[PDB]
């Protein structure tokens, strides 16, 4: 017994590609569009919920997810090896920042942190590779808001905006179009709404559609007051009712 | 605290000859001020023409005729049954008692 | 094509060993069921024994995972015994590290988070199970929620399993679509077990004996399953109307 | 082991050891030498617990020549000392720490200074002029805090030592046997065979 | 831990993974070693295909195992300074525990053992590295020079070459090497191991590289100008 | 591929039988006991004429008592030298007295199968382990890799061995003198050598109970060789 | 067992060489082109950001060059991810050098250890090699300005000016054309900018495909300052030079 | 086929091969006999050598002072079993100051040889024993297969042609079961029955190897000189 | 293809292909079967006497774990020794903790998830046995059958090996006619005659007959072989009912 499996999986072809790097990356070109847009003020994730079934509760599936008050992910791929990696990222933003420093690390530091973690399974013995790419939207004090790509192999890239998965070739061509240095919050999120309903094919509404934000801290969500520095957090996730207030002057 | 030791008493005695060698002891056994046994034998014919006697806490005492015993067991077992001869028994018992030179047996020990 | 033999990648971006863990799950060929009410949550499944010589009652594909959850399999029995104890040392642990019971949908995570471990890692093959786990939740109220060897998981109004789960979903979704609500509006966990029974012989074009079913109840602070007598019970109330 | 002294001058380091090496009533040896050469500009001696002394001693020593053999090189005394510092700092929280003290007597040939770094056993380092372990610092700074000089010659920081040699053969309560006087500076370490 | 058996027998009594190692070594850059009455000179290939080096930094193919033994190589680079490494590290562990500098023939002995190690060991793979290993044992004035190989084995060489077209500078210094009178000299000795190397070099120019070990830790390396002389005067010899 | 373990289906272990392939390349090894002691003889072949042949160490010296002929892969046989060597003064300490040489060829013959998937594979050198002991008196011990160990009265291994043992057999009887010994291991390894043999591509060895195991000088070879010329000249 | 699937990543071919090291350096030649260049007043690092999409954060990013400590920076070409790994052991090498001996740790030992970590794993472990080249660029006070390479069979060796990744052997030939000793830091800042223009496989080189990086002892007396070029300052550089 | 590189894989019609394989290298070695009466258990061996310059291969060993087994196949694997079965004997004297039942020997074999059956990496081993013994129910006999198999017998053979003894055996149980009493009978018949496996060799003085247990009898080993007598 | 050479291994269909050769392997072994009576279990297993060098009662098959349980298997002999030892120590474990004797379906189900970890990893081989076992505990006497793949259930009466099929069909017939439930010495005597019944598809070599029973009148709720005047009583009435 014991696994004998000591062995990389991943291993380069004479060709100098690495196989299930390559395999994993198609995975993520099957999965379901998402994207991120960064405006001057915030950031915007958004991807469309496929139902497996009309009989499932879509709410109890979250695709979006907080990492920290400061930070969020979505992602395009496996959505089981998805809901891992948000558990094994939030715990190290714990472990390796927040019980050393007494605060909540920068986006860049806990996206090098994840990528870290996919890397190992590209290298480490007896396992595959993740099958997903993360977009990872978050604000921090001394870099302000970015936004964050993640892939398979572990490498990360910031954007402006951009997406992945399904129908990304057009959703990024259509970003390119519409994204200016200007842009603010509420123009961000408009555009994200608009460059979804290009890749969805059935309904468009804020049950088939998740959507979170980074912008101003929300004191109304801290549950509790009377430390000054403490404000709230900067991430939001829209209700299914703010995103149809905002598909009828769409 | 518990005291992992104890005294069991009696005494022991070898004398050797020029074609003979003799390994007498008493077989009184005690604890404190009360007999336990007015015959408990502790010299031991081992094999190989060997007598042995470990005098003193005689678990430890049985606990090394037993590993001796054994020792010379597993020497014909090794060796193609070869006899053990006495000299060669004094190094091996030499090695099982400075293997607990930390947490010693509580014997003299005599052969 | 040894991408085809552990969980690694195929070119196409597939999981094959994945994909063939989930066509062990029909290997029974039994149809489950699971639906909500008001106060209830209720689960139904086939019973098939074929052999004589068996002994009935020892013959069971749901589990008593704890006090408040209780898990159905599709599957084969070895892979399921073995997720069930799994099931019921976990919440055990649960209980003992954090004070209270073990949310349904928390254990349905723990457990797709296990599969999800079989589909990366390589010495360790998926279990061939389909696990569908229901409680009366204290905070979310009637639950429903299904693991497969994938490594997925997600709620569910209502939910089917099986070689026929395709005709007995689209019979429930065309209910839910009349009724226009979330579940069974019943008073009595006895009238939501004969919706089960009604809606699956519908669906399945079957009659069932007392004998042919399987049923589990989840009410607040209990999960319990029916005995035979107690299903006859259900069978003639449905037959009298 | 007992008495080590160091003194850095002008253009050199100047170490004074004690030859008596000394268990319960018997004085077994008069001619002990309590130091080794780490490197050809860097020397270290040392007093403390039996055995420990020399087994660190050489410890240190191996180490240091295997650097040197590695990069082609040689450590500056800073580097030495710190190294040294970092060993007995290790050791100090150990199941059984090494009970020495050390004086690091150095030319930093790139810099042309002489350098004398004292350090305990705890790993408590210091860079001074003038240096002592034990009790023999009782009786030696305040001497040295009198009649040393930041610009002496070689020959001045012998007679310096002189004087504290006499004091400690003076006041001090057990015989240890004279010392064994050796200086580093640019040319490498030497001997003095007549003290 | 990853613990495969690499290195294995086959029907016909090889070891595949060991003779394979042997063709790394045969891929090296050319090494030679030759010893004289007095002294061992190691000679070093230096391929030309690399112009724009810096000479200061990289990394010398001679390298001090101790101040009285030398090892040169041909192979693999970067496996050859695990193996450097580890006897280096045992030199001064043999100084520490004999109070004695190793002998010639001790430390090869142990870079030997470690070549060996890795034949029979699970989850490695052989070194591809032979070495030629040069000094002289404390207080002794006799020249050493052994050879080693992935195999394991080592033994006691007059002279020896390793490396590509190394069969070619054996043949040389088989004809060229008289067992009855070595090089009396260190000059005789390095012209001896110039020549040898220029039936297989190309320029005399960056291209040789010269160690001269002489008794009592005497280790000196040549430069370009004192190596170009000796190319120089060979060539002048040889137009007759 | 296959495990190193792995039995054909004629009931042999594969990496067993072509470690045996790899002791056939191997130079000749050569022993022969009689009751006046044990002599060992084995081939140097020097791959080149500038390899210095003294350096070449195939006949070993195991304790006083016993010493050791390799043939094969001989870089393989420095850790079973260095176990025997263990194993021979261990006894010595443990019991005041010499290990019996059946008892040190069995300890040494424990090693072997100890591979697997311990050592990757099993050694690639056979060994002949001769000594003197006061029970069984001279004796001659072939130990292979497969784990298995002979007594012989007399053995050839290597590469001229079935010759070699052909040779043995008609040669060898139960009264030969060790001045006869030495010189049937000199005729007999000429023979079956390639290179014409002399003092410095062949050695000889011997063990007696008085004087322990000795391994000749070049100049005490030479004229046995040289003896041995002329005695088959003189009939 | 598991032995079917065991690819034996640590193995040579018949010819005796090491497949994985050598798929490596295949992978390597793919990604973008690396040049440093060593002056005698400083060093100069330039590389090529892989075709770059208009809505990448140009500023807030990095891919090809990085800190080690105050006085060592490595340029990388293949996997980032990969690189990282070993960026990182290199910095904590370097303190670890820095807490023992209280000095900063020489260029070549640095180089030296992560090398020896890249050879461990094509001789033992069973694991895949780091798909890895670095070029090295780096001061201290015993040899001065000091250029390395490493690549994925833990070989290393030190270069007056070099290049990694892809172009290489167009890239070295024009680097060997124009180099001299005597040259100047502005002069091998102009040089690398040029190779790297001639040897793109894009079709002009702009300031948002390009990192940049200097070490000069041109900060104020006997000391050495790295100057990671800002966006702005790569594009007026670009200018100054006349390649835009 | 593609079924025998290891003993961790099943063949399409349930076999192991290695097992089997295993099972071969018994049937290559030299013969061996066992039998027994009520009295007394004896062990017969035909030895094997290399040439005519070489010892004969000792076939039988001792395991303790009431038992001991012969084998034929791979020697090593003996050596390893048979330490095993010493340690075992060795165990349930220092612990219960009790000689081990002839039976457990058998079980603990059994569960040993197992277990090489079962995991990766691993192999079976490679030899046949033959176990006799003298216990608190009287005198035994075992046969151990490296497939795990232990049978308790009157009298059996294994090795190359163990046919003939095996079948001689058969024919003779009536008689050679009630030889109580008498050592040097029950041996007479042991050889007579190991004869029958012979084919162009016979009997000679340091060829054959005899092993006895009993009542009134420790396990002793009879080589040379003194099977003289028997021949 | 290939899937068929690697345990663990899912082939298209969703099937183990090595749990189902080592099914084969059970295939191939001699009769064992377990009748569960009124107030216990019985046990019995076909002998093949391979030759008359066998001594007739000393190659005991039937085991004991604990006290109170039984257990008999076909196929590979010492994989089914492996799992009792098993058995042994989880019935051992279980006492030490919770002082009562295990119960059956625990018991069950502890051999069942062993039995079923060895499906899971290619390092490890399936168990080439079919184990019918059982006893009595605190609810009364209960039948189990464990198969290779780690699949158990309940029995009313179990049968395996190469005469499963004969055996299997005489066992309903006795389920048929005795709805109210069989006796412990009647579940005997029945029990010789279905592994008579059943040597029909082995008959080359002759057999010798073992049997085992569990019962709580009869044998006070523990484990005991049937042996001499009970034994000789069921061949008998076996005898009689073949002619
Ligand atoms: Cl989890």
């Amino acid at each position: 017994m014991t696994d004998r499996y000591s062995f990389s999986l991943t291993t380069f072809s004479p060709s100098g590609k690495l196989g299930q790097i390559d395999y994993a990356l198609t995975a993520v070109k099957q999965g379901v569009t998402s994207l991120g847009i960064k405006a001057t003020n915030g950031v915007v994730i958004a991807t469309e919920k496929k139902s497996s079934s009309p009989l499932a509760m879509s709410e109890t599936l979250s695709k979006v997810s907080l990492l920290t008050p400061d930070i969020g992910a979505v992602y395009s791929g496996m959505g089981p090896d998805y809901r891992v990696l948000v558990d094994k990222s939030r715990k190290v933003a714990h472990t390796s920042y927040k019980r050393i420093y007494g605060e909540y690390p920068p986006t860049k530091l806990l996206v090098s942190e994840v990528a870290k973690i996919m890397q190992e399974a590209t290298q480490s013995g007896g396992v595959r590779p993740f099958g997903v790419s993360l977009l990872i939207a978050g604000h921090d004090e001394f870099n302000g808001f970015s936004l964050y790509q993640v892939d398979p192999s572990g490498s990360y890239f910031p954007w402006k905006a951009t997406a992945i998965g399904k129908g990304s070739v057009a959703a990024k061509t259509f970003l390119e179009k519409r994204w200016n240095d200007e842009l603010e919050l509420e123009d961000a999120i408009h555009i994200a709404l608009l460059t979804l309903k290009e890749s969805v094919e059935g309904e468009f509404n804020g049950d088939t559609i998740e959507l979170a934000i980074i912008g101003d801290e929300n004191p109304d969500l801290l549950g509790y007051t009377g430390i000054p520095t403490d404000k709230g957090p900067r991430f939001r996730k829209l209700t299914s009712q703010e995103i149809n207030d905002r598909l009828e002057a769409l | 605290q518990f005291n992992p030791y104890g005294d069991n008493g009696g005494t022991i005695l070898g004398i050797a000859g020029e074609d003979f060698a003799v390994l007498a002891g008493d077989t009184r056994n005690i604890t404190d001020y009360s007999i336990n046994s007015r015959y408990e034998p502790k010299v031991f014919d081992c094999g190989d023409n060997i007598v042995m006697s470990a005098n003193g806490f005689a678990a430890d005492g049985d606990a090394l005729v037993k590993r001796f015993k054994n020792s010379v067991k597993w020497y014909h077992f090794d060796h193609n049954d070869k006899k053990l001869s006495i000299n060669s028994a004094a190094r091996n018992i030499q090695h099982l008692l400075y293997g607990k030179r930390f947490f010693p047996y509580y014997v003299h020990t005599i052969i | 094509g040894y991408d085809r033999h552990i969980t690694i990648f195929s070119p196409e971006g597939r999981l094959y060993q994945v994909e063939y863990a989930f066509k062990a799950t029909n290997q029974t060929n039994i149809n489950s069921l699971a639906v909500r009410g008001k106060d209830c949550t209720v689960v139904i499944s086939q019973k098939k024994v074929p052999d004589k010589l068996l002994d009935p009652t020892t013959v069971s594909y749901i589990f008593c995972i704890s006090r408040t959850i209780g898990m159905v399999v599709n599957g084969p029995i070895p892979d399921a015994r073995n997720a069930a104890l799994r099931a019921k040392a976990e919440a055990a642990e649960f209980r003992y590290k954090y004070g209270y019971d073990m949310p349904c949908d928390v254990l349905a995570k723990r457990m797709a988070n296990l599969s999800q471990i079989y589909t990366q890692r390589a010495y360790m093959r998926p279990l061939g199970v389909i696990l569908t786990f229901v409680s009366v939740d204290e905070e979310l109220g009637p639950s429903i929620y299904k693991t497969d060897p994938a490594g997925y998981y997600v709620g569910y109004k209502a939910t089917a399993t099986g070689p026929k789960q395709q005709e007995i979903t689209t019979n429930l979704e065309n209910h839910f679509k009349k009724s226009k609500i979330d579940h069974i509006n019943e008073e009595s966990w006895e009238k939501v077990v004969e919706f089960a029974i009604t809606h699956m012989i519908d669906a399945l074009g079957t009659e069932f004996s007392k004998n042919d079913l399987e049923v589990g109840v989840a009410t607040k602070d209990k999960f319990f399953t029916l005995s035979a007598e107690n299903i006859e019970e259900r069978l003639v109330a449905i037959a009298e109307q | 082991m007992d008495i080590i002294l160091g003194i850095r001058v002008q253009d050199s380091v100047i170490l004074a050891s004690s030859k008596a090496v000394t268990r319960g009533i018997s004085v077994l040896k008069d001619s002990d030498d309590k130091t080794r050469q780490l490197s050809p500009h860097t020397l270290m001696s040392f007093a403390g617990e039996a055995g420990d002394t020399v087994q660190f001693a050489e410890y240190i020593q191996a180490n240091i020549q295997l650097y040197s053999i590695r990069e082609d090189y040689e450590l500056s005394p800073q580097a030495v000392s710190s190294f040294v510092r970092q060993e007995l700092a290790k050791s100090i929280r150990s199941r059984r720490p090494y009970q020495v003290n050390v004086l690091i007597g150095g030319y930093d040939k790139k810099k042309n200074k002489p350098e004398l770094y004292q350090i305990d056993y705890l790993g408590t380092k210091v860079e001074l002029p003038y240096g002592a372990h034990g009790y023999s610092g009782f009786y030696t700074f305040s001497l040295l805090d009198h009649h040393y000089r930041p610009d002496m010659t070689t020959e001045e920081g012998l007679d310096l030592l002189k004087l504290c040699v006499q004091e400690l053969e003076k006041r001090m309560p057990m015989d240890f046997k004279g010392v064994i006087v050796k200086i580093v500076d640019k040319d490498g370490i030497r001997q003095v065979d007549d003290f | 831990g990853y613990d495969r058996a690499l290195s294995i027998f086959s029907p016909d009594g090889h070891i595949f993974q060991v003779e394979y190692a042997l063709e790394a070594v045969k891929r090296g850059t050319c090494a030679v070693g030759v010893k004289g009455k007095n002294c061992v000179v190691l000679g070093c290939e230096r391929r030309s295909t690399l112009k724009l080096q810096d000479t200061r930094i990289t990394p010398s193919k001679v390298s001090k195992i101790d101040s009285h033994v030398v090892l040169s190589f041909s192979g693999l680079n970067a496996d050859s300074r695990i193996l450097i490494e580890k006897a280096r590290v045992e030199a001064q562990s043999h100084r520490l525990t004999l109070e004695d500098p190793v002998t010639v023939e001790y430390l090869t002995r142990y870079v030997a053992g470690v070549q060996q190690r890795y034949t029979q060991s699970g989850g490695v793979r052989p070194f591809g590295v032979s070495t030629l290993i040069a000094g002289f044992d404390p207080r002794d004035d006799e020249p050493k020079l052994y050879q080693t190989e992935p195999s394991g084995i080592y033994s006691s060489w007059s002279a020896q070459t390793i490396g590509r077209n190394s069969k070619t500078v054996r043949e040389f210094l088989e004809k060229n090497y008289d067992r009855k009178e070595p090089p009396a000299t260190v000059e005789e000795c390095v012209k001896l191991t110039v020549r040898s190397l220029l039936e297989v070099v190309q320029t005399g120019a960056k291209n040789i590289e010269i160690t001269v070990v002489k008794p009592d830790s005497d280790i000196v390396a040549l430069s370009s100008e004192e190596i170009n002389q000796y190319v120089t005067q060979i060539e002048q010899e040889k137009q007759e | 591929d296959r495990g190193v373990s792995t039995f054909s289906p004629e009931g042999r272990l594969f990496q067993v039988e072509y470690s045996l392939e790899a002791i056939k390349l191997g130079s000749t090894a050569i022993g022969i006991a009689t009751k006046e002691g044990v002599v060992l003889g084995v081939e140097k072949r020097a791959t080149s004429p500038l390899l210095e042949s003294d350096s070449i160490e195939k006949i070993v010296e195991i304790d006083r008592h016993i010493g050791c002929a390799m043939s094969g892969l001989t870089a393989d046989a420095r850790s079973m030298i260095e176990h025997a060597r263990t194993a021979a003064v261990t006894h010595n300490l443990y019991y005041d007295e010499d290990i019996n040489v059946e008892s040190l060829t069995q300890s040494v013959c424990d090693l072997a199968l100890r591979f697997g998937e311990l050592m990757s594979r099993p050694f690639g050198v056979a060994l002949l382990i001769a000594g003197h002991d006061a029970d069984d008196g001279y004796q001659l011990f072939h130990a292979e890799p497969s784990g298995t160990f002979y007594r012989y009265n007399a053995k050839a291994i290597g590469s001229g061995s079935e010759g070699a043992q052909a040779e043995l057999l008609n040669e060898w009887h139960s009264s030969l003198t060790l001045k006869e010994a030495e010189l049937l291991v000199l005729k007999i390894l000429k023979q079956v050598m390639e290179e014409k043999l002399d003092e410095n591509n062949a050695q000889l060895s011997c063990i007696t109970k008085q004087d322990g195991f000795k391994i000749y000088d070049n100049e005490k070879t030479a004229e046995l060789i040289k003896e041995l010329k002329e005695k088959e000249a003189a009939e | 067992g598991s032995r079917r699937y065991d690819s034996r990543t640590t193995i040579f071919s018949p010819e005796g060489r090491l497949y994985q090291v050598e798929y490596a350096l295949e992978s390597i030649s793919h990604a973008g082109t690396a040049i440093g260049i060593m002056a005698s007043d400083g060093i100069v690092l330039a590389a090529e950001r892989k075709v770059t999409s208009t809505l990448l954060e140009q500023d807030t990013s990095t891919e090809k060059l990085y800190k080690l400590n105050d006085k060592i920076a490595v340029a990388v070409a293949g996997l980032t991810a990969d690189a990282e790994i070993l960026i990182n052991t290199a910095r904590i090498h370097a303190q670890n050098y820095l807490k023992t001996y209280n000095e900063d740790i020489p260029v070549e030992i640095l180089v030296r250890r992560l090398s020896d970590i890249k050879q461990g794993y094509t001789q033992h472990g069973g694991l895949r090699p780091f798909g890895v080249s670095f070029i090295y660029a780096g001061y201290d006070d015993r040899y001065g300005y000091q250029l390395y390479t490493s690549n994925p069979s833990g070989n290393y060796t030190g270069w007056k000016a070099i290049s990694v990744g892809a172009n290489t052997s167009a890239a070295q030939t024009l680097l060997q054309m124009d180099y001299k000793d005597d040259m100047k830091v502005d002069d091998a800042i102009e040089l690398a900018l040029k190779t790297l223009s001639k040897t793109t496989d894009s079709s002009a080189l702009t300031y948002d495909r390009l990192e940049f990086a200097t070490i000069r002892k041109g900060a104020n007396d006997g000391e050495v300052y790295q100057k990671i070029f800002k966006p702005q300052e790569i594009k007026d550089i670009l200018v100054k030079t006349g390649i835009t | 086929n593609n079924y025998d590189g290891d003993t961790v894989t099943f063949s399409p019609t349930g076999r192991l091969f290695q097992v089997e394989y295993a099972l071969e290298a018994i049937k290559q070695g030299s013969v061996t006999v066992g039998l027994r009466s009520n009295t007394h258990a004896v062990l017969v061996a035909l030895k094997r050598n290399a040439d005519e310059l070489s010892s004969y291969q000792k076939k039988i060993i001792k395991c303790d002072e009431h038992m001991g087994l012969s084998l034929a196949g791979l020697a090593p694997d003996a050596r390893v079993l048979s330490n095993y079965l010493r340690q075992q004997c060795n165990y349930s004297s220092l612990v219960f100051n009790r000689k081990l039942a002839v039976e457990r020997a058998g079980h603990l074999l059994c569960d040993k040889a197992q277990k090489n059956t079962q995991s990766y990496g691993g192999r079976p081993y490679g030899v046949g024993l033959l176990i006799i013994g003298y216990d608190k129910s009287g005198a035994h006999l075992l046969e151990f297969q490296p497939s795990g198999n232990v049978t308790e017998l009157y009298g059996t053979a294994i090795g190359a042609r163990s046919q003939g003894a095996k079948t001689y055996l058969e024919r003779t149980l009536d008689t050679f079961i009630k030889i109580d009493g008498n050592p040097d009978e029950l041996i007479k018949a042991g050889v007579e029955a190991i004869s029958q496996s012979l084919r162009d060799e016979s009997l000679t003085v340091d060829n054959l190897s005899i092993a006895i247990v009993g009542k009134d009898t420790p396990f002793t080993i009879y080589d040379g000189e003194a099977v003289a007598k028997y021949i | 293809t290939g899937y068929d050479l690697s345990n663990s291994v899912f082939s298209p269909d969703g099937r183990n292909f090595q749990v189902e050769y080592a099914v084969k392997a059970v295939e191939n072994g001699t009769t064992s079967i377990g009748i569960k009576c009124n107030d216990g279990v019985v046990f019995a297993v076909e002998k093949l006497i391979t030759s008359k060098l066998l001594v007739p009662q000393k190659n005991v098959k039937i085991q004991v774990v604990d006290r109170h349980i039984g257990c008999v298997y076909s196929g590979l002999i010492p994989d089914g020794r492996h799992l009792v030892n098993r058995g042994r120590e989880e019935a051992a474990s279980f006492k030490k903790l919770y002082k009562t004797p295990i119960p059956i379906p625990a018991f069950a189900d502890r051999l069942g998830q062993y039995v079923q970890a060895h499906t899971l990893y290619n390092s490890v081989r399936p168990f080439g046995v079919s184990t019918i076992f059982g006893g009595v505990d605190k609810n009364g006497a209960h039948l189990y059958m464990l198969e290779p793949s780690g699949s158990y259930w309940g029995y009313k009466g179990a049968a395996t090996g190469k005469g499963r099929q004969s055996a299997k069909a005489e066992l309903e017939k006795l389920v048929d006619h005795h709805p109210e439930g069989l006796s412990a010495r009647e579940a005997v005597k029945q029990a010789a005659k279905i592994i008579y019944l059943a040597h029909e598809d082995n008959k080359e070599k002759d057999f010798e007959l073992e049997i085992s029973w569990c019962s709580l009148s009869e044998t006070n709720g523990l484990h005991k072989f049937v042996k001499g005047d009970l034994l000789q009583e069921a061949i008998d009435f076996a005898q009689k009912e073949i002619n």
